[PDB]
């Protein structure tokens, strides 16, 4: 039908006029196919015949028989509407329901009126055998199939229609997603079917037809990759193929599927499968699976061995979010309300820092979950974390960055998190003092890194291809090698200081990793900074001999 | 009745900013606030033919029990400037900042009176979100001057002046400044006297639609970079000492670091103070507590503010337009890093407003995500400053202790 709902005022963009692209003659049968389809729609009210007034026309054509109307120009020329693409509810946020049923709207778009003042711009022509004969002029009376604004005005139309019913039935839940309506409630099979008939009828009062009980449709539901039961949810069924040869495209899809599963499957890892990708290559290139990868796929297959389902949200309970350190830079979490009935799983390996440690990673993960928890449940979860509340304050307080974790508490699930070394807050007595320094010729890209000591010692190991910066980490590194269990170091590089002063426990930097490894071996390390190019007995000294030649 | 034809900038287009995900309780709060507002016709439902959007938050009155809706017109403001600034700009009185006491009155409740130019209402579109996106989400637009929009005060001046006129004439020494939803009124009167004059003012406003903030700008002093007094310096002590002396060097023309310098060496080793030593810092001390030489406010170049976390509820901050030529630098001290930083910002912003009549853009030493999550949870002010996230250069934090 065509809904008696009021129309949405539409407009073209400020400095533009309707579309006027000429019609490109079609084949005999396509002509025939169109004339048929157009007469049918015409009787239904979907379209109308217009006088040679409308200077507007947009190309039309047919494909095997249905009618496709290209609206590129009308589109580009139309306007912008309130985004329809905003956010997809997550199943884990859903309240449990007793009866669930799904109704789809037939010819949704064609069921909804188009602003009268705008109908003229949709005018299109049915070509004669070639040209050489006027041609049947048509304009739309309802939301055309590929025109922007349809997805939006429809959703608007549907809402305002659904309004009253919702008002008269607050306990009932209705979710609109495209041609579909999902309807849930806490009623028993009979009495819910009644309420749905009360809905279908209501919906028909407004021009929307739906399938009858006969050809309805029952749970589970397959929505956006999920499988939705009224009492539980999971991700859509998924089979990891058994193969000898894996193409990049094969492993691509695999990594994708795994990630999607980790939404509810705990323990999923893809690190070893992602490495296999690192590096430019064609999607047809076969890649032999490294040993870790071969095993990763093993377990992954194991935790997927048996179906697993997430529970739905009970508003009257707290959310318990739990986090575990699995491997390096890898973090997994679970969210439940009753010890171990998960609502959703998840993993986290994102760490945009060039250099970083566990306590920051852990806090970052917590932040992600926090925000993820906000949109899903609208409240914040209680956290259980593998970090001593003391080994967190220490960090919290000394760090230069502002933090804040929601209510959390220690949970003892190794590996636990901790600082793998602490820098001294004051100098060390009877500790060799190392004035380190770096240098490098901008042209030539070569340089030298060394140090001098209050005990007379001196070194100057030369390096090959490195930046002015690297001749600074290399030196502070040097000082670490030849020094005792307990030494203080002076630099003029706020760079190195910065990197080292934030207690990194890992880095995407060969050198930094070694320094860390060394930092962990010591017992007391104190690092200090002086301004370069002053008269500092030491820095100047190491500068003299580090900058002698090649600088 | 008479609506002021608001016209967006030439070329620029309406705001299209996503609504930040809100907690259940703020939503409930907002749905109530908004049902009331449209009931009283201040806002209207709107169709999908309106593509614009501005984020909206819920804040609690003045740390009380009553919720207040807060719109983020940052973006709309940036695209309306010419109008609110060059068009109907409000002049900033230098006198304000010298007064003994400044009170801050929220007078935004007055804009709802004046109607908004129908042709401009569409850009004030905003959205109330829903949990897990289970319901589409309620879209409104304003039919009347909205609170957080620099366009309002600009448009409301004719009325505000009319209103304040009588009071101003009877109190020609009292200074009154308007800045987004707030009145800043300051006098050199004694506390009680001042407070009476505020009430006496409050009754004037009351006739056009309803001790706010006790502020003493004349008592605001510079946080001088401080040099230790010690008693027996070590290589380390003196080393760090010239460290910041060098930093200050880059500001405060005249700072001298040498003498100290000439003074290989062990780190723990103590060292005697040189006759040429005292001479130095002594004089470096003299300067530093004095105001910068050569630095001045440039009314056309907006203010940038940094804040470092000195730990222990301590926070240092500077305000400047060109890095290191700073107009001002101070300090600030269930409390958490984010709670305190949110206060530090409001504090810094308020002073800024009193002094220059504009907010600074903040370099917040936090994680965007973290800040965006929590900032609203402690925020109270009716305006929002431009911010930005960064990493406190280790040494900086120290040179401002
Ligand atoms: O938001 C939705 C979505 C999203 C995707 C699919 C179905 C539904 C739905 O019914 N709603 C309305 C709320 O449904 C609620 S609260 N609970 C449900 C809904 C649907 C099902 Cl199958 C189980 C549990």
């Amino acid at each position: 039908p065509i809904s008696p709902i009021e129309t949405v005022p539409v407009k073209l963009k400020p400095g533009m006029d309707g579309p006027k692209v000429k019609q490109w003659p079609l084949t005999e049968e396509k002509i025939k196919a169109l004339v048929e389809i157009c007469t049918e729609m015409e009787k239904e009210g979907k379209i109308s015949k217009i006088g040679p007034e409308n200077p507007y026309n947009t190309p039309v054509f047919a494909i095997k028989w249905r009618k496709l109307v290209d609206f590129r120009e009308l589109n580009k020329r139309t306007q912008d509407f309130w985004e329809v693409q905003l956010g997809i509810p997550h199943p884990a946020g859903l309240k449990k329901k007793k009866s669930v049923t799904v109704l789809d709207v037939g010819d949704a778009y064609f069921s909804v009126p188009l602003d009268e003042d705008f109908r003229k711009y949709t005018a299109f022509t049915i070509p004669s055998i070639n040209n050489e004969t006027p041609g049947i002029r048509y304009q739309y009376n309802v939301l055309p199939q590929g025109w922007k604004g349809s997805p939006a005005i429809f959703q608007s139309s549907m809402t305002k229609i659904l309004e009253p019913f919702k008002k008269q039935n607050p306990d009932i839940v209705i979710y609109q997603y495209m041609d579909d309506l999902y309807v849930g409630s806490d009623l028993e099979i009979g009495q819910h079917r009644t309420k749905i008939e009360e809905l279908r009828q209501h919906l028909l009062r407004w021009g929307l037809t739906t399938p009858d009980k006969k050809h309805q449709k029952e749970p589970p539901f397959l929505w956006m990759g999920y499988e939705l039961h009224p009492d539980k949810w999971t991700v859509q069924p998924i089979v990891l193929p058994e193969k000898d040869s894996w193409t990049v495209n094969d492993i691509q899809k695999l990594v994708g599927k795994l990630n999607w599963a980790s939404q509810i499957y705990p323990g999923i890892k893809v690190r070893q499968l992602c490495k296999l990708l690192r590096g430019t290559k064609a999607l047809t290139e076969v890649i032999p699976l490294t040993e870790e990868a071969e095993l990763e796929l093993a377990e992954n297959r194991e935790i997927l061995k048996e179906p697993v389902h997430g529970v739905y949200y009970d508003p009257s309970k707290d959310l318990i979010a739990e986090i575990q350190k699995q491997g390096q830079g890898q973090w997994t979490y679970q969210i439940y309300q009753e010890p171990f009935k998960n609502l959703k799983t998840g993993k986290y390996a994102r760490m945009r820092g060039a250099h970083t440690n566990d306590v920051k990673q852990l806090t970052e993960a917590v932040q992600k979950i926090t925000t993820e928890s906000i949109v899903i449940w609208g409240k914040t979860p209680k956290f259980k974390l593998p970090i001593q509340k003391e080994t967190w304050e220490t960090w919290w307080t000394e760090y230069w960055q502002a933090t804040w974790i929601p209510e959390w508490e220690f949970v003892n699930t190794p590996p636990l998190v901790k600082l793998w070394y602490q820098l001294e807050k004051e100098p060390i007595v009877g500790a060799e003092t190392f004035y380190v320094d770096g240098a490098a010729n901008r042209e030539t890209k070569l340089g030298k890194a060394g140090y001098v000591t209050n005990k007379g010692r001196q070194k100057v190991v030369p390096l090959t291809n490195t930046t002015n910066q690297k001749t600074e980490l290399q030196a502070i590194y040097l000082a670490l090698q030849d020094s005792g269990l307990e030494v203080n170091i002076v630099t003029d590089s706020q760079y190195a200081l910065g990197i080292i002063q934030a207690q990194p426990d890992k880095s995407e930097s060969e050198l930094v990793n070694q320094i860390i490894e060394q930092l962990i071996k010591k017992e007391k390390v104190y690092l200090a900074w002086v301004p370069a190019h002053k008269g500092i007995g030491g820095n100047e000294q190491v500068d003299k001999l580090v900058s002698a030649g090649i600088r | 009745i008479e609506t002021v034809p608001v016209k967006l900038k030439p070329g620029m287009d309406g705001p299209k900013v996503k609504q930040w995900p809100l907690t259940e309780e703020k939503i409930k709060a907002l749905v109530e606030i908004c049902t009331e507002m449209e009931k009283e016709g201040k806002i209207s439902k709107i169709g999908p033919e309106n593509p614009y959007n501005t984020p909206v938050f819920a804040i609690k009155k003045k740390d009380s029990t009553k919720w207040r809706k807060l719109v983020d017109f940052r973006e709309l403001n940036k695209r309306t400037q010419d109008f609110w600034e060059v068009q109907l700009g409000i002049p900033h009185p230098a006198g304000l900042k010298k007064k003994k006491s400044v009170t801050v009155l929220d007078v935004g409740d007055a804009y709802f009176s004046v109607p908004l130019d129908e042709d401009f209402r569409k850009y004030t579109a905003f959205t109330i979100p829903s949990i897990n996106n289970e319901t589409p989400g309620i879209r409104y637009q304003y039919n009347v001057l909205p609170q957080g929009w620099k366009g309002s005060p600009a448009i409301f001046q004719s009325s505000m002046t009319k209103i304040l006129e009588p009071f101003k004439k009877q109190n020609p020494d009292i200074v009154i400044y308007q800045y987004m939803d707030d009145l800043y009124v300051g006098s050199d009167l004694e506390i009680g006297q001042h407070r009476t004059k505020i009430e006496e003012l409050r009754q004037h406003l009351l006739r056009w639609g309803l001790m706010g903030y006790e502020l003493h700008p004349d008592k605001w002093t510079v946080q001088p970079i401080v040099l230790p007094e010690k008693d027996s310096w070590t290589v380390n002590d003196i080393q760090k000492l010239v460290g910041k002396l060098n930093w200050a060097s880059q500001i405060y023309p005249g700072i001298k670091v040498r003498q100290l310098c000439k003074l290989t060496k062990a780190l723990t080793e103590v060292i005697p103070l040189t006759e040429e030593a005292e001479l130095e810092l002594a004089e470096n001390r003299e300067i530093l507590k004095e105001p910068v030489h050569g630095v001045y406010y440039d009314p056309s170049k907006d203010l940038i503010a940094e804040i470092q976390k000195q730990g222990q509820g301590q926070w240092t901050y500077q305000i400047y337009q060109e890095p290191f030529k700073n107009l001002k630098t101070g300090k600030y001290a269930h409390t958490n890093d984010v709670k305190q930083l949110t206060e530090a910002v409001q504090k810094i912003t308020t002073e800024s407003i009193v002094i220059w009549g504009k907010t600074p853009k903040f370099k917040l030493p936090i994680q965007k995500e973290t800040w965006e999550t929590w900032w609203t949870e402690y925020w109270q002010a009716t305006w929002i400053p431009e911010w930005e996230f960064v990493n406190t250069p280790p040494l900086v934090k120290l040179w401002y202790q």
